[PDB]
């Protein structure tokens, strides 16, 4: 049976550390991976193949699965490099969050499930792979963090969550500068500008539990807006978030997308974030979330909870700094730290 | 057709909005007859000239990067229910190969007068701040001695050098020359954003001596930004026949506009500038729009150029909304074909 | 013509007599030392890049009616051997003591945060056991490792060493901006055990920033004979401080730090200023270095205005 | 005046009648298509960057006493939808056929190496089944995948598809520069099964480079009615071609490729020229793009001489 | 007991490949790691902790061990980032070299032993760790590829090989723009400019089996030259290599450093390579090996063979391209392909 | 003191060779009496002037970058047994703040005259190629009408524009003005490296009309490089009283010098240039050394600037060796 095991501060051999909590404390025998990444996984978590049986044997309650596919893209390639920058950037952090008093790694028994393989030029088959890999994670008993990759990710992601949800109801929250509601793009129903209409098409995802937040600017053809008008789906534009406040808007939308639902899919485009904080993106955009608001939105999402969180369109080759990759680390870590603090306050288990 | 409003259809219709002219607009020659006949409201004019710059080089390549960045957007603005398609044309660049700075300015002057003659609004993309001297002179001449001009500029530098190395029309002289225009009353002049350590004392002294009522960055913060902006909009637009609006995006906090000729952190946020754009558009018109001092070689991921494009196109969309120039919001993509 | 110095200032040797005679109030001291760094490399280049960035600014601050011309001199870089940290730190110590002896304010530019350990010890020794020191540091990391990889004077140990100085009462210590996960549990435990009343970023946001900053300014300046002020610009939001050794999202924005500088300058003096962990290889068009320069120069101008030292 | 074109050349619509009337011998065709790419992203930006780099050069080549002014026109970029590779390739096919119809030489700039599959097929269809094609490619990778991830028209399949064209005899095919381990065993096996006489980089160095290049030039041009010439600039040593999709150490130096250009130009003609896998995000001060531009422009000047 | 096992083209889960030779062929079900690195080790080889018993149980005959330590450096930090760049760049190649017809991974049973931990600020202790980690590899029965990291690496590296060689004789070859023969640097005997004197100091490393190749230019204080004069150690400067020919010089020098020896330590500074092919270095230098000559020297080294190859001073942050990291892949890969071809020709086993 | 020859000792002697003046030389004011008194052979003069450039901007920052890169090396050259310590001084930069180009050139001229008056060899670092017009005119005037000058320049561009945009002293005019100097016979002029698509026909035509026997890059390749370089060296040095030597490192292949104002692959390799340096040094003297058109904003890892410093310092070291000005090889670090 699979064992959930990792080395604190990564290195084995003669100077290996063994303390059961050593990973939340300053390193003792050496520098760990804070300067040189070595063979780091996401968070230094154990690797676990995307297999329901291995995941359940490990007891893992969060699977990190990268979906680097970036050839379902209408804008420009580059998000295939996102997951490597993200994993590298987790070496700059401990898995312990003092702001929540949570050891994320042991609280959730996080595992890194590696990457979904791709079939270049073949968006249909690559998305079939993604849905099958996500299904292994859900059937293994874990909630999922999916790291893109382009915004076609919510199509297989929400389909797998929908199948898993069965006769229940699933909500869908889409946070993005771009409305992403093309009925098709040059005839194709499954590009990265169709996450929302493809989620609505699922048998147990209803307009009343869908919402969109963060939109602004003109990369937004009229049919993407008309989709929300005709289906009466709530859209919170970035100017509305600024006027009313992220807390009011985010809490209102989470209540809406979770009302009478058994599951929630939450897709988050890095372009929601102001380009000043997030230059490494396929289609970066001014007039977005400021950095403190990103962390607040991750905290709010953590309080409410989702079953799958996906984060997409990170393009590290476009940023000579570490700001973009470390922003995406904090989206995940504050979501998980808030989620753990909430579960613990409620006396519930992950 | 309305196909440009929507995601492309399949078959022969499928294309790529990203694959160069301003906003994918038609090219129209710098000729008043053609411009009057093309139906557009704006004419984009690139001015790849930097011989007036005494600072970091790079502004010569701005026009090309600005055009490239606009390919990243549709002409439709869902926030305004406005379509900019057909509203602008791209006149190319002013030709300045191997000529004296004086010839360059002559060619700039001729280009701007020609657009103004057609009735279109020039959108002039530099290039260095010196080009504003020539473009403002063209507006001044175009309206004539019987009309009054207003002038509004956003930037961290006052550019109030009376002379620089013995020269009178370099970039740091620009406001000193513009405020000498004979039909531009100083009371109809606004300058917003001046910063400490970017402004030598004689530029302040000359501003005070001439009565230039500039709004420094501190003045704006002290006022909550918008009420002071509104007072300066009122001075520029109340009682004037034509308004010149110019931007040096070093008015923005450096994080939002790194690819500019000179910058110091502590300027405007993009969300503040987007509000300001709507306030300007409430006055229902502008006679010239310029942007200078973008510096692509210092830009990262195109950040300053993208900000500039979003500000300029938002201004055009907001002006259309103020005029009631909106599309039929009942249109749907299923109408096509 | 051809020498690159802080704010285009005169070069003056690191000699108390020369420094006292030159007429400036500040002495810039470059410390290209990075062998206390446990993270990504690059801060050794910061003193040069910082100097270069300051060349672009005029010395006149029209909002304060202050001209910084003549107010600083540049002492060059501390001469230190590589792969010999104990000797390097002794060289830093002697340089800071010599500037303090002159009566000028050292402006110390690293280099990694470990240099603060030595510079703070030099201030502590300079004022002596009958005087009281205050200490204020801005940064996203607490740096409260009692030891790190078994070592005791690395960058993540800095506050653990500085708060051991015998004339630095913990009630006169401020640390502002801590946030995110480069703050392992023992740094918080040691802070609680010692009574380090740090102002985390979340606490600052909850308070509206300035009222809490003012309270911590009062603790550092009220009742103390000398004050040490230090910056790791990862206290700033990543957007405005990308080029730092460990950038951090969700921090102060440029206009907020500028307001804080004016609040500090109201106190009418500071004894040492440091800035460490600028990291030019990671910067975006010099933004972090420019932010640092504007913060330092604005503090000098605001102090000059407080003192009535105007044009 | 503000429109960026290859060599500051006139823009001409991609229309055989217009191209035949404009007086140029070459038509630059940008193909910013990268959906056949299996490696690092970035080649979609190469047509624009290539055009920009050519702006820096004068059109007069004094060693040849040739001025390239008027020799080329720029047809812009082929219009192609994203996430629709079959339609995108159809668009490329039609564009290359239309240029060939005009009698001008297309200079096709990708984009990924998959584009060559279609452009070569267009040439094959243009000359028809009673004529013979020759094909010469420079690159570090054989691209002899019969399939890759189960797909048949990705970049690493390009030579496997091109050597299936019916009027391209394998004895009229040359491939120069193969080296280093981005050449899996099946690419070698398939080359051996088909009789592909590739000139590996080690083969070239052993021969002093040029004598072997000359033999392969003779195989491609002798007896053929049309010749296709393609470049992946990773054939060049990494030092002079850093900005390519998959850079490779230990290759040709700039002065060596320049000599080879002259040797090719001695044959007095070429039917299609392609350059793929330029990758500006990896370039060092534009060096690979400048190398590519100098090779193409020296080829035009040497042919004119 | 440890097992030597890896997944061809890396990805597990529903689309995993299983063919025992699949790693030498175009990938079949997906793209492997050619676009997105995933959780790649060096060459995609099995990870094996640096532990003599585990290494021997897997039968590994080459250990890749990174030594990212870059704080024994008298120039500038940055080489701590080399090994991550190197590992990432191996995803751009197959483990099969058609130029030698060799499957490097299966031929040598390559393993990736991770990184040697460091103690920042403490060059003495960090080198003690490095020597102990190398000793585990040697005692496990493998030859070693050591990847820096700064040029203090040959001090613990040659010390560990010398320990392992015992009463036998060890040669030492140092290839570098810089002579690296300081008796001490500011009093310190073990910085990255003292590889050669520390090796001569070893009891079983003799001057007649030492040599230096590749030197030029003036980052070369007189005491570094005096060392070679005073100990009669042969120096082949880069101009001699160019004048006489790389092959003639390198074969003479390998014959010298191997003559009547039981082992050979070969340390190779990336600065030996001309700066036009290697900008990513702590102290880059013009007037060096051109790219084809680097490969040729790697092939020559492989024909003769060494027991430890180390490659140092790679600083990938300084290079916006992949040229420098891919050059270091080829240094290793051509060394191993040539070594395997030679062993096979001699009917010998790794 | 000989400590600078060797690795630093410990104790108070520990320091960091890379932690600014040219080759860590003493600063001496631009004053002939002071320069004559300091004992040096060369005076480094920075000229951060780019108003003559019509191409990519950036050379204004080259003197500062060049100075910084020389900190990466010791003064001792093991290949030559020579020490450059004390052989140069650094005069700082010519002061040209907020002045007209005519005034800037006047200041450059006076600076060059002043150094030449001292007897030291100016090493002039630009800055754009136009500086060479003024510096060569200063040499021409310094030696006077009864002496003869020789001139040799390496670069990809001939710079033989008679005029540019109505101007006659911009960078692309530089050789057209230099070859008008009255004591520089065209038979004593060498220009090596001209490239295709960097040289307008009018530049070739004016060269031919004047008898400028430039050695194009193809000419050099056809000759095996060194024999033709040797013939042009002989023309510049034989029979002349002073020699001006200038470098535009776009003569080098682009990968070997990316940080330059204008470049095209297919130029000299560094190993070729290092051989040429020795061939020049064999002639035993030079009167002025210039380098122009370095462009640090386009450099990567300081490649072009490092190449430039290594060429210039190697030339100084090779000249010292040709002069027999070598150190005592018996010196050891244990003497200190
Ligand atoms: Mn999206
Ligand atoms: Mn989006
Ligand atoms: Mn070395
Ligand atoms: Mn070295």
């Amino acid at each position: 049976t699979a064992k959930w095991q990792f080395t604190p501060h990564q290195h084995r051999g003669p100077a290996e550390q063994f303390g059961e909590n050593d990973h939340i404390y300053s390193p003792k025998l050496h520098n760990g991976s804070f300067k040189s990444r070595g063979l780091a996984t996401f968070m230094g978590a154990p690797y676990c193949p995307p297999d329901r049986h291995k995941i359940r044997e490990m007891g893992a309650k969060i699977c990190f699965l990268a979906v680097p596919w970036d050839q379902g893209q209408i804008v420009r390639a580059g998000a295939s490099q996102g997951a490597a920058g993200l994993r590298d950037a987790t070496t700059q952090y401990f898995p312990y969050m003092f702001e929540y008093d949570v050891d994320l790694l042991s609280f959730f028994r996080v595992v890194d499930c590696g990457d979904v393989p791709t079939v270049p030029g073949n968006n249909i088959k690559s998305q079939e792979y993604t849905a099958d890999y996500v299904t292994e994670c859900l059937e293994g008993g874990a909630k999922v963090i999916l790291f893109g990759g382009d915004h076609s990710l919510p199509i297989p992601g929400a389909k797998a969550l929908s199948r898993f949800t069965g006769s229940g109801k699933m909500g869908y929250l889409h946070v993005d500068c771009h409305l992403d509601a093309g009925p098709d793009w040059a005839g194709n129903l499954i590009t990265n500008c169709s996450g929302a209409p493809r989620a609505l098409d699922l048998p147990n995802c209803n307009a009343r539990n869908m919402a969109h937040m963060g939109s602004r600017n003109s990369l937004n053809p009229k049919d993407w807006w008309d989709f929300y008008v005709d289906n009466e789906i709530r859209v919170v534009t970035m100017p509305e978030m600024i006027e009313r406040g992220l807390e009011v808007c985010a809490n209102e939308i989470f209540e809406r997308v979770k009302k009478d639902t058994d599951s929630l899919y939450f897709t988050w485009d890095t372009d929601s974030i102001d380009i000043s904080c997030m230059p490494a993106n396929s289609a970066p955009e001014c007039y977005g979330l400021k950095g403190r608001e990103v962390i607040q939105l991750a905290r709010i999402a953590g309080r409410h909870g989702c079953d799958i969180l996906d984060i997409v369109e990170l393009c590290p080759y476009f940023d000579p700094s570490q700001i973009s990759v470390k922003m995406t680390v904090n989206m995940i870590y504050h979501y998980l730290g808030s989620r753990a603090q909430t579960l613990r306050q409620q006396g519930k288990q992950p | 057709s309305y196909a440009h409003l929507f995601s492309p259809l399949g078959g022969d219709a499928g294309d790529n909005y990203r694959a160069i002219t301003f906003l994918r607009s038609a090219h129209v020659p710098l000729n008043a007859e053609a411009l009057k006949a093309c139906g557009a409201k704006y004419a984009f004019v690139g001015v790849p000239f930097d011989e007036g710059n005494i600072g970091k080089p790079g502004s010569e390549d701005a026009p090309r990067e600005f055009r490239l960045i606009t390919q990243e957007y549709f002409s439709y603005w869902f926030e305004y229910n406005v379509d900019l398609h057909g509203k602008a044309v791209d006149c190319g660049d002013v030709s300045m190969p191997k000529v004296s700075p004086e010839v360059a300015h002559e060619r700039i002057y001729r280009a701007v007068r020609e657009v103004l003659k057609s009735g279109l609004i020039p959108i002039i993309c530099g290039g260095d701040r010196s080009i504003s001297i020539t473009a403002a002179r063209a507006l001044s001449d175009h309206i004539g001695p019987q009309k009054k001009m207003g002038y509004m500029h956003f930037g961290a530098q006052l550019d109030m050098a009376d002379s620089w190395a013995g020269e009178r029309n370099l970039a740091p002289c620009a406001m000193a020359r513009i405020t000498e225009l004979p039909n531009l009353d100083i009371r109809n002049v606004a300058h917003l954003g001046a910063r400490n350590a970017m402004n030598p004392k004689d530029h302040i002294d000359l501003s005070k001596e001439r009565g230039l009522q500039y709004d420094s960055m501190f003045d704006l913060f002290d006022a909550g930004i918008y009420p002071l902006v509104e007072r300066s909009i009122d001075r520029v637009w109340s009682g004037t026949d034509a308004q010149y609006l110019g931007f040096n995006f070093n008015v923005m906090d450096s994080s939002t506009a790194p690819g500019v000729t000179s910058t110091e952190p502590g300027g405007l946020e993009s969300r503040e500038m987007m509000r300001i754009v709507d306030m300007i558009a409430k006055r229902g018109g502008v006679s010239v729009i310029d942007l200078t001092e973008l510096c692509p070689i210092f830009d990262i991921s195109g950040t300053a150029a993208r900000l500039a494009a979003c500000v300029i196109m938002r201004l055009m969309a907001s002006l259309a909304a103020q005029d009631g120039d909106v599309i039929d919001d009942k249109l749907r993509r299923t109408d096509l074909v």
